[PDB]
């Protein structure tokens, strides 16, 4: 007997739909609330969220619902564009989107009248990860079941593909260098490709298999956080191809693994949605045991707000929000 | 508007319609507050409309901080020290009930900054929240914050011992004056001040050896003692 | 020691109470054990069981010999402290606690070491005791020791445990019932008509 303490979400929002990917806006939109999206069965809602720990004249969190796009198609990943601002004389709203025909939209909005779409066709499998170039904003990263990491213009003209060994599973961009790819596949390798060259530059391999979800630190350019298998796993860069930490995260296969946006060490870890709840789990690199564990309803995302060490899960008709101690 | 705009073409005719009617509290703001930057009665209007914004009132607090420093540059630096002392503490008074229009912890932070800029005495930010009757116990916790968060700007000021400095000062007069403190938690405060003062202890010796760090060392030990005589 | 203190109070703040049992304190031991009694020594008796973690922390150690002792300290603490039914309940908890530790050693070695009734302890950090003549007393240079055997102890835990029954029957008699003396106690028993118990009392003493 250790009762699992599942904490209850520290904020939770009803949402109109069913709840399958969430993303904060990484970038600075330049209001002084969090841009999120979220994505359901036919929609795509963006939302401003302002919480009391940022902000003194609120009490709890303030969600509005700022914008909400017809899409026709259940929504699998969410990608946001650093061009994204709605502080300015124009304000630009840019992300793009997969979703279950195969196909990424790049949605381009004023929040007023302007409200444009480009589909980008050419992935032949599902994708299931894309990123846009944090920092020039002109490129997006997809990855998928066609075994091929693809790079596309705004234009959506493929500009780059790489054949991978397996599905790609997760891809991101180096936080400061605009050429440099991380890909992670299903087989448990991770690779690094340079644009500029079109090589690979290294490698990492998983202990376990499948891997799920992999993440580049932000605050730490030398650490790639994954899951595989049941364990979340680290690795510091260059010191070794080796993972630094592998540890158990999940009983029932680890999903979806998210670095904090503020805390090097602080990172997310999602359990496989089973058929009632999800686990989410909290961890700190100093601490042994997860610092703090959650629960879900079918979780569907994960991602971190850019200033606060609070994360969100997506879950049936509702977001979840976790805050944790620095 | 009166006292500070007499010059302004614009006033005349502002003070007049001032006196032909009672305005309403969001005419008040938009037409006469905000256009004259008038930074204290922008903090009356939200605090009488019951208006809560934390940044706001950070803000406003800070441009009349701002303000009062700028306005007595022409002063000696204890004559600019006593202005802004009467300012706070006249504001202070009227605020301190109700913490959304008092942010005791940025207002804390902001004066002993401004003590840090202009070299005034570090006793200067404890004494003036002494006076507008901010409790000691709440005043300790903010420095506690304050000195845990190891906030860059004190290292980059050349001055990291200055929030301890602060600490020993507001400690030092609890221990000369310990009816400050209400008789019925006394006992739990001395409590929380030796063990404040235990981790203070711990974190100065992990920093390299100085002159003011060996006097700073000194100071919380013979601290100590005098409390463990009020236990 | 400065970071050891830190580490001791942050733990029992945050209640992770087994860490702190379990760590090794290789020579610093007696430190660990110095700074919890001071804090144990400081704090109030009914809000923190700063008593209950140093008898946790020794019979973890096998220490029997110094659990007895803290559970004793702690129930002549109570009783002097904490005059409540809920006092002298946890008094007679803390003096059979401190029986059964003994009871565990060899009866060569079953006994506690106390400071005479009258010792000031002298709170650490209290001002030294100026005369009228704002001189510092000379710290009376004899503390006699008490040594306590299980025979001693036991009487004890009977008086803690003819005050509870006392208390129990009448509530209003629990801040007299305290401070009695085991002549006195038979007095209060006899006018309550607790006759057994006082005869009981009586053959102990």
């Amino acid at each position: 007997m250790k009762q699992d303490s599942a904490s209850n979400a520290t904020y939770t929002v009803d949402c109109e739909d069913y709840v399958h990917v969430v993303e904060f806006n990484p970038f600075d939109s330049g209001e002084a609330g969090s841009l999120l999206a979220y994505g359901g069965i036919s929609y795509v809602v963006i939302a401003s969220c302002r919480f009391q720990e940022e902000d003194s004249t609120v009490e709890g969190i303030e969600f509005k619902t700022l914008k909400t796009f017809h899409h026709g198609e259940r929504v699998v990943a969410i990608a946001w564009s650093p061009e994204t601002r709605c502080d300015a004389l124009l304000p630009l709203l840019r992300f793009a989107t997969a979703a279950g025909d195969k196909k990424i939209r790049i949605f381009t909005s004023d929040f007023q009248d302007k409200n444009e779409y480009k589909v980008i066709e050419g992935h032949s499998g599902y994708i299931n990860d894309l990123v846009f170039c944090s920092p020039e904003g002109t490129d997006i990263a997809s990855v998928g079941d066609d075994h091929t990491c693809r790079i596309w213009d705004l234009d959506g003209k493929q500009i780059a593909m790489f054949i991978l060994r397996s599905p790609g599973m997760s891809v991101a961009w180096h936080p400061e260098g605009a050429f440099k790819l991380m890909v992670a596949e299903k087989t448990g390798t991770i690779r690094f490709y340079d644009l500029t060259t079109h090589q690979a530059i290294l490698s990492l391999e998983s202990v376990q298999v499948p891997l799920m979800s992999a993440d580049w630190c932000v605050r730490n350019t030398l650490r790639i956080g994954a899951v595989a298998g049941n364990d979340w796993i680290i690795w510091e860069m260059p010191r070794s191809s080796y993972p630094q930490d592998n540890k158990p995260a999940h009983a029932d296969r680890a999903r979806m693994f998210r670095w904090s946006k503020c805390n090097e060490n602080v990172f997310a870890t999602t359990g496989y949605p089973g058929k009632m709840k999800s686990q989410i789990a909290i961890h700190h690199l100093a601490h042994p045991q997860p610092i703090l564990i959650g629960t879900a309803p079918v979780g569907s995302g994960l991602s971190w707000h850019r200033r606060l060490p609070l994360c969100v899960v997506g879950g049936y008709r509702k977001l979840f929000f976790w805050l944790t101690e620095m | 508007l009166t006292r500070q705009y007499s010059h302004h073409s614009t006033v005349g005719d502002a003070v007049s319609q001032l006196d032909s009617q009672l305005m309403d509290i969001t005419k008040m703001f938009g037409q006469y507050a905000d256009p004259f930057r008038l930074s204290e009665c922008k903090l009356a209007i939200i605090h009488c409309a019951g208006h809560s914004d934390p940044i706001l009132v950070q803000t406003l607090w800070q441009d009349i901080i701002d303000k009062e420093l700028s306005d007595s540059m022409g002063n000696s630096s204890v004559d600019r020290m006593q202005s802004l002392h009467l300012k706070i503490t006249s504001l202070g008074k009227i605020y301190a009930s109700t913490p959304r229009y008092f942010p005791l912890e940025f207002l804390v932070k902001y004066l002993e900054q401004q003590v840090c800029n202009f070299s005034w005495d570090a006793g200067f930010v404890t004494y003036t929240m002494q006076e507008i009757n901010v409790p000691v116990p709440k005043l300790l916790e903010v420095y506690d914050h304050l000195f845990k968060a190891r906030d860059p700007w004190w290292s980059r000021m050349k001055k990291p011992l200055h929030l301890l400095e602060s600490i020993y000062i507001l400690l030092s007069g609890y221990v000369q004056e310990p009816s400050k403190v209400p008789s019925y938690e006394r006992r739990r405060f001395t409590t929380l001040c030796l063990d404040a003062i235990s981790c203070y202890l711990v974190e100065l010796q992990s920093m390299d050896p100085a002159p003011a760090l060996l006097n700073t060392v000194s100071n919380f030990k013979s601290l100590q003692a005098k409390l463990e005589r009020l236990s | 020691l400065d970071c050891l203190r830190q580490l001791v109070v942050v733990l029992c703040e945050r209640s992770q109470l087994q860490d702190l049992v379990e760590f090794p304190y290789v020579n610093l031991h007696n430190e660990v054990v110095g700074i919890i009694e001071s804090r144990a020594r400081a704090v109030d008796l009914m809000t923190h069981n700063y008593y209950e973690l140093l008898y946790a922390f020794h019979i973890y150690r096998h220490n029997y010999r110094k659990a007895g002792s803290v559970m004793f300290e702690y129930g002549m603490r109570l009783g002097r402290e904490v005059r409540t039914l809920r006092g002298l309940q946890k008094q007679v908890n803390s003096y059979l606690a401190c029986l059964n530790c003994l009871r565990l050693i060899r009866p060569e070695y079953a006994w506690i070491v106390q400071p005479v009734s009258g010792a000031v302890y002298e709170r650490p950090g209290a001002s030294p005791k100026r005369n009228y003549d704002g001189e510092s007393s000379a710290v009376p240079s004899s503390s006699q020791i008490e040594i306590l055997e299980l025979r001693d102890l036991e009487k004890e835990y009977v008086l803690a445990q003819t005050r509870l029954t006392l208390a129990k029957h009448n509530p209003s008699t629990a801040a007299i019932a305290g401070s009695s003396a085991a002549e006195e106690m038979v007095a209060l028993l006899v006018q309550a008509g607790l006759f057994d118990t006082a005869i009981s009392l009586c053959q102990t003493f």
